[PDB]
RNA sequence: GAUUAACCCAAGUCAAUAGAAGCCGGCGUAAAGAGUGUUUUAGAUCACCCCCUCCCCAAUAAAGCUAAAACUCACCUGAGUUGUAAAAAACUCCAGUUGACACAAAAUAGACUACGAAAGUGGCUUUAACAUAUCUGAACACACAAUAGCUAAGACCCAAACUGGGAUUAGAUACCCCACUAUGCUUAGCCCUAAACCUCAACAGUUAAAUCAACAAAACUGCUCGCCAGAACACUACGAGCCACAGCUUAAAACUCAAAGGACCUGGCGGUGCUUCAUAUCCCUCUAGAGGAGCCUGUUCUGUAAUCGAUAAACCCCGAUCAACCUCACCACCUCUUGCUCAGCCUAUAUACCGCCAUCUUCAGCAAACCCUGAUGAAGGCUACAAAGUAAGCGCAAGUACCCACGUAAAGACGUUAGGUCAAGGUGUAGCCCAUGAGGUGGCAAGAAAUGGGCUACAUUUUCUACCCCAGAAAACUACGAUAGCCCUUAUGAAACUUAAGGGUCGAAGGUGGAUUUAGC
């Protein structure tokens, strides 16, 4: 199988990782 | 287009009404009239130019223009006459099986010329269709048929399908010892380098002088390597000084003209030297045509191979 | 690719005549030539006036003939005799063929000041050479 | 391979068709292309093996049933019989076992093709008279 | 070209012919049997059973030639032997009884000797290897020595570094200082071997 | 949208909204077996009968121990060592031999497949020690849970986030090199997360029937618990719990979309593998060139009132085997209106086309009609000691042309690039008709500059003359070198500073040309 529901999940989980560190 | 045992006959019969007609047209005895003068006439009241000749009128025989066609393989039953019908290739295996069935009877007993017949031969023979494969096999079959002790009746059969080649020998020609008003003997041949065409007559005595168009060698060729060329035929078999030429050389340039000379002198000396010094001379290049000629120039293209430059990109 | 007077292969179906199922380079190898003068040879004039003759005949003949002509004509000179030989179809009926045989004969002896004939074979179809 | 010319041999000598060589595609259910529109098939398909060269299933097995032929085949404990109208369990491989199929068929064939000729004249001796 | 494959090179050697048959072997005898059924290529307009025939100054001669002037390419091959043997001749004249024997007078002997004096022995290729070419010592077949013997004589007296001095004088001083390990031919193959000694570490960069 | 006709229903029609219409299906890869094990209340029939793998191999905890390799120290030798596609930085109380010497890690055995609930466990020894004489069962509990991480105190060989330096790069917060820290270790407490996946639940049973979407690790039955119900929002928000305070667990909704998703087939593509090769051909090699100078010619730009087309390979001395007028289609001005034509249009559209072509092709494939395989899916169809293909026709091939049977021409299918051409001619569609048509006069067609192709050169293998290869002269500021410039004459034409030829004058750049690049067997 292709990885692109879990590159879906991290970068949202990326983001959310920056989002915190940044407040 | 298939063609049926009434259809062919018909066509023979009007062939051999035609063919009678062809010989009062041309007022020849109708029976004595052969397939020569048949194409003799036919090319002279229907004359085509056609490159081709396959495309040019033809009158022939019905079975040397039509296929061969097999004839039908079952009856009225719809039994097949072949055991081996249901293979598709009924001749060929029953072939493979006669030649496999006469290796196996000599062991409970026990090439210049010719060569064998190609595949589209064999195609024939059989009246069917072969593959490589088939065709290797089979010729396979019959090599291993030559090895064993084969009898008379073991070979008349390969025989069939061995078909006779003729060698060409590759012994030089020799032109006849003519003799003059004053009994003098010599020889004379022609020679083709290029565009230069040269005739020489080599006398069996003499002192070794050349004339060129009626001028001594050396101030005709004032170049030295096309002296050269001259020495090439006499001293390759030590005749340097033995005898007297006189040749015309015509078109060409100077080597060419040199070239020309060199392959009609050869030819011409080969009446006075011995058979083998003849294949020396053969075998050393001295009697060969030189096939290379300037080659034309293409549309499109600077030269004969030269292309124009590619253009920069 | 090459397209000059080549009819291409289809799925079979297509019946073409020998003039048609050979391309140029077959001409004077396999295939004559459809007109004959000495307009071309060497050290010969007029050619250019044969040429435009030839080919209004042809256009001519083609609508003088409509529908019936199976093939190309072959067009023949000889002197100043002109002869025009037309494979044609069975179709219309014979009085209509001798008809447009005087007719055409006429007209084109007084358009180019020179005896025409035409000659006229007939075929039940047109010949077919192969199917492409 | 090793009973290929005793098979073609057995074929001829009984008035019969032997097909030893390599089989190719659609004799059977193409035959019509291949032969002709009016090519009579086989009313019946005897295998002496039932395996080919890869010891797979000869393909007339199948393509035998597909045209409706019965086939009577012999079967060695590596075949496959499901398909074979008149299966007959026997060893395919020793030349005794082959030689023997090859006279019994022979036979039962050259005595039925007699029987129907005396038939036949009997019953056209008693037509007349 | 215009010969099919069938036709062979034909053998231009007196010797080969005259050779008795006993002392031939039994392979040498299906040789001289089997050309008898072959064909054979027209003799080249340049290579004649003259006994003065040196292949080594006929090829010489075409490294020469420009634009298939073989007139004039052959006419300074004879003045260059001709320059070669009369500086010969002068310097043997001139010399003492005892020098005179070591004096060469011969230009046959002269050229040959001067080109296997500028023969290499080693050579260098250009190989691709982490994206930077790298100068490779490897070892040169006899052609390509010879080759690169001759190709390096003529382009040197085709060096615009000569004013005005005659191909035949050029050449001549040339084949002269090479047959006395020389002038700068001799020193191209000097360099040759010091790059390639330079780059001993790089011969492992060879594959074949 | 209008209009004509038609269709459905009909005193209705049907736009919006709402309702009616849904749980016995699934959980390897589509959503789903929750990281692991163990209860109660219960459920099951797999518990009595009735039976065959107890012990040992790398479970776990504790204590003790060490063979190989390091580090460090010492003596003696060496001037370098380290780093690699190749370098730099770095060390030089450095390196090599020998000897002494671990709170680190655990070759071979292991081609074994064992132990443990899982996580995990493969150096040695010893002690303790691996639940359940039905099964299932706790996300309301309990006890565990790799690596990373946190708190505190220690150890420290080596490795190593981060950081610094070196190098690479347009940049390089990377990949490559060096140094070094947290950290990996021990002790004592936390944290409770993994693609914790063998993504395949426990127990019992079966291999026959329908074997079976595909793939993967064949298809199923009984029973039970857990879990799932379009995508995304979302390992998120809020609430709650927690030694967790940038955390973990549990876990939505609004707005949005007509899909998302799983597995395959075909094709393309891969800085894609292996093998074998290319033959003027990919590299190396061979010869002469281009790229530098002048000139000729095309194109692009700029300019002009002043065409058009081609324009990566496959444009660029190309349509043109050819523009002073004409040609001519352009510009300016003037003139004609059933017009040389039963008109005309070089007006738009080559992305409507015929016609004729480029291109792969310096290829060998295309394919009707059948047959068979795949459960009768997209699709696929060969093995010669042959295993499902048979194949008309087309191309190649063969023949033919040229001097051979060689070579060179010619030929070269189906398709590819909506490739080129509506300006060869013809033509579909649209458009112009006192003008987008027709005619006349005159005129443009240049060069700041750049670039492609070619020509002639830079000379001594040359320059001039004789000759057509046994010569004489020339040979650096009066040499080589313009086919350019200027002047004159001539030729063609009605027309020539303009086109061509010749002569005179003039004698310039150029001194053999970088990266790159063309052609030839
Ligand atoms: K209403
Ligand atoms: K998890
Ligand atoms: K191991
Ligand atoms: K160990
Ligand atoms: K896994
Ligand atoms: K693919
Ligand atoms: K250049
Ligand atoms: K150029
Ligand atoms: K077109
Ligand atoms: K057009
Ligand atoms: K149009
Ligand atoms: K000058
Ligand atoms: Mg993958
Ligand atoms: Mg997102
Ligand atoms: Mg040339
Ligand atoms: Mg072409
Ligand atoms: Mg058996
Ligand atoms: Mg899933
Ligand atoms: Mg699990
Ligand atoms: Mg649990
Ligand atoms: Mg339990
Ligand atoms: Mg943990
Ligand atoms: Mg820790
Ligand atoms: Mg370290
Ligand atoms: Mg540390
Ligand atoms: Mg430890
Ligand atoms: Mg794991
Ligand atoms: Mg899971
Ligand atoms: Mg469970
Ligand atoms: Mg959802
Ligand atoms: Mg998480
Ligand atoms: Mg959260
Ligand atoms: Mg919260
Ligand atoms: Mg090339
Ligand atoms: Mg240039
Ligand atoms: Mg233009
Ligand atoms: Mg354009
Ligand atoms: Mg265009
Ligand atoms: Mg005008
Ligand atoms: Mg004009
Ligand atoms: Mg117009
Ligand atoms: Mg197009
Ligand atoms: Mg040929
Ligand atoms: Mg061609
Ligand atoms: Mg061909
Ligand atoms: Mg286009
Ligand atoms: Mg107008
Ligand atoms: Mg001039
Ligand atoms: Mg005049």
């Amino acid at each position: 199988k292709n990885v692109l529901k879990i590159r879906r999940r991290k970068m949202n989980h990326h983001k959310y990782r920056k989002l915190v560190k940044k407040t | 287009e298939t063609y049926t045992e009434d259809f062919i006959k018909k066509q023979i019969e009007e062939f051999n009404i035609g063919k009678r007609h062809l010989a009062n047209m041309m007022g020849e005895d109708p029976e004595t009239f052969t397939q020569e003068d048949i194409d003799r006439a036919i090319a002279y009241l229907f004359p085509s130019g056609l490159f081709e000749k396959r495309a040019r009128p033809v009158m022939k025989h019905p079975e040397q223009i039509f296929p061969r066609q097999r004839a039908i393989q079952w009856g009225e039953d719809g039994r097949p006459f072949h055991y081996l019908f249901y293979t598709g290739k009924q001749s060929y295996y029953s072939l493979m099986h006669d030649v496999y069935g006469m290796l196996l009877n000599l062991e409970k007993h026990q090439v210049i010329g010719s060569r064998w017949l190609i595949k589209e031969e064999l195609e024939e023979m059989l009246v069917e269709k072969l593959s490589d494969l088939d065709y290797m096999q089979f010729i396979r079959l019959l090599e291993k048929l030559l090895t064993s002790q084969c009898g008379a009746a073991e070979e008349e059969f390969v025989q069939r399908f061995r078909r006779s080649v003729t060698l060409e020998s590759k012994k030089q020609l020799i032109e006849p010892v003519q003799y003059d008003e004053q009994g003098m003997a010599f020889s004379k041949s022609e020679g083709k380098r290029k565009t230069a065409k040269a005739e020489a007559i080599v006398y069996k005595h003499g002192s070794g002088r050349i004339k060129v168009n009626g001028i001594d060698y050396q101030l005709y060729f004032p170049i030295t390597q096309d002296r050269e060329q001259l020495m090439f035929p006499f001293h390759f078999v030590d005749r340097l000084g033995k005898h007297d030429v006189t040749c015309t050389v015509s078109g060409g340039g100077r080597s060419a003209q040199a070239g020309a000379i060199r392959l009609a002198m050869a030819k011409a000396l080969c009446s006075f030297v011995t058979e083998d010094e003849v294949e020396w001379m053969r075998q050393a290049g001295l009697l060969t045509t030189d096939p290379r000629v300037r080659e034309r120039k293409k549309p499109g293209q600077e030269g004969a191979r030269r292309k124009f430059t590619w253009k920069k990109r | 690719k090459n397209r000059a007077a080549r009819v291409r292969v289809s799925k079979g179906d297509k019946p073409v005549t020998y003039e048609e199922a050979h391309a140029p380079h077959y001409i004077a190898h396999r295939k004559g030539w459809l007109s004959l003068h000495t307009g071309n040879l060497d050290g010969e004039d007029h050619a250019a006036e044969r040429t435009v003759e030839d080919v209004f005949l042809r256009k001519f003949m083609w609508g003088t003939f409509p529908g019936c002509l199976a093939d190309q004509l072959v067009l023949k000179r000889r002197g100043n005799q002109l002869e025009i030989c037309a494979v044609v179809l069975r179709q219309l009926s014979p009085h209509k063929y001798y008809f447009l045989v005087g007719y055409s004969e006429t007209l084109l002896s007084y358009f180019y000041k020179c005896p025409v004939r035409l000659h006229l074979q007939t075929v039940p179809s047109k010949v077919v050479y192969k199917y492409l | 391979r090793q009973f290929s010319y005793l098979i073609e041999n057995m074929a001829r000598d009984c008035g019969e068709y032997a097909h030893t060589r390599y089989f190719r595609g659609g004799m059977l259910t193409n035959a019509r292309l291949l032969f002709g529109p009016t090519v009579r098939l086989p009313d019946l398909i005897i295998f002496l093996h039932t395996l080919n060269n890869i010891f797979e299933p000869h393909v007339a097995v199948r393509d035998a049933a597909k045209m409706n032929i019965p086939t009577v085949g012999i079967v060695d404990t590596n075949c496959n019989p499901c398909l074979i109208t008149y299966p007959v369990p026997g060893n395919d491989d020793s030349p005794l076992a082959v030689h023997l199929y090859c006279r019994l068929f022979q036979t039962a064939i050259t005595r039925a093709k007699e029987k129907r000729q005396q038939v036949e004249a009997l019953y056209r001796l008693q037509g007349q008279k | 070209s215009r010969y099919s494959p069938e036709f062979k090179d034909p053998l231009i050697d007196k010797e080969y012919y005259r050779k008795p048959v006993e002392e031939l072997t039994e392979e040498e005898k299906y040789v001289r049997e089997l050309k008898k059924t072959q064909l054979i290529k027209a003799a080249p307009a340049g290579k004649t059973s003259s006994v003065f025939e040196d292949p080594v100054i006929s090829k010489f001669t075409n490294m020469m030639m420009i634009g298939g002037n073989k007139v004039l390419a052959r006419s300074l091959m004879i003045q260059t032997l001709e320059a070669v043997k009369r500086k010969q001749f002068e310097k043997y004249h001139a010399a003492s009884a005892e020098e005179q024997a070591t004096i060469e007078r011969n230009p046959y002997t002269i050229f040959h000797q001067a080109l296997k004096n500028c023969e290499p022995m080693i050579g260098l290729v250009p190989i691709l290897k982490g994206g930077r070419f790298y100068q490779v010592p490897v070892p040169l077949p006899d052609r390509r020595r010879r080759f690169l013997a001759m190709k390096w004589m003529i382009t040197e007296c085709r060096d615009k570094k000569h004013q005005r001095t005659l191909m035949p004088e050029k050449l001549s001083h040339k084949l002269l200082e090479a047959f006395h390990n020389q002038g700068p031919v001799i020193k191209r193959k000097h360099d040759l071997h010091k790059m390639a000694e330079a780059n001993r570490a790089l011969a492992h960069y060879r594959w074949w």
